[PDB]
């Protein structure tokens, strides 16, 4: 597959970039579930995924 | 109500137990009017006498 006719990498077509391990998804009012924020986890809490 | 995310309380203040409204961080020092402070100053005055 030549993606745009010349490239070789799968394009990124997500509304928001994936949140990191230390962060968690946060909603944005008026936007669908595919669009979220990357609010950091509070102290005493962790996230591995 | 229906708050998407919790907002940061000002620096001088701190949130209460229900996280509804945040109040000022309690000042703290050995007050002259405090019972311990008044007892210590009474002891010092009696000793000076
Ligand atoms: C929660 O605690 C705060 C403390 O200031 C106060 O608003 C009240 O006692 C409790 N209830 C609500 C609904 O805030
Ligand atoms: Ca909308």
């Amino acid at each position: 597959i030549l993606w745009s006719g010349f490239s070789r990498e799968v394009p990124f077509s997500n509304c928001s970039r994936d949140c990191l391990a230390g962060t968690r998804k946060g909603i944005i009012e008026g936007e669908p579930t595919c669009c979220f924020e990357c609010v950091e986890c509070p102290d005493g809490e962790y996230s591995d995924e | 109500t229906d708050a998407s995310a919790c907002n940061k309380c000002p620096d001088d203040f701190w949130s209460n137990e229900n996280h509804t409204s945040c109040i000022a961080k309690e000042i703290e020092f050995l007050s002259w009017t405090e019972p311990f402070g008044i007892a210590l100053t009474l002891f010092a005055v009696l000793g000076i006498f």
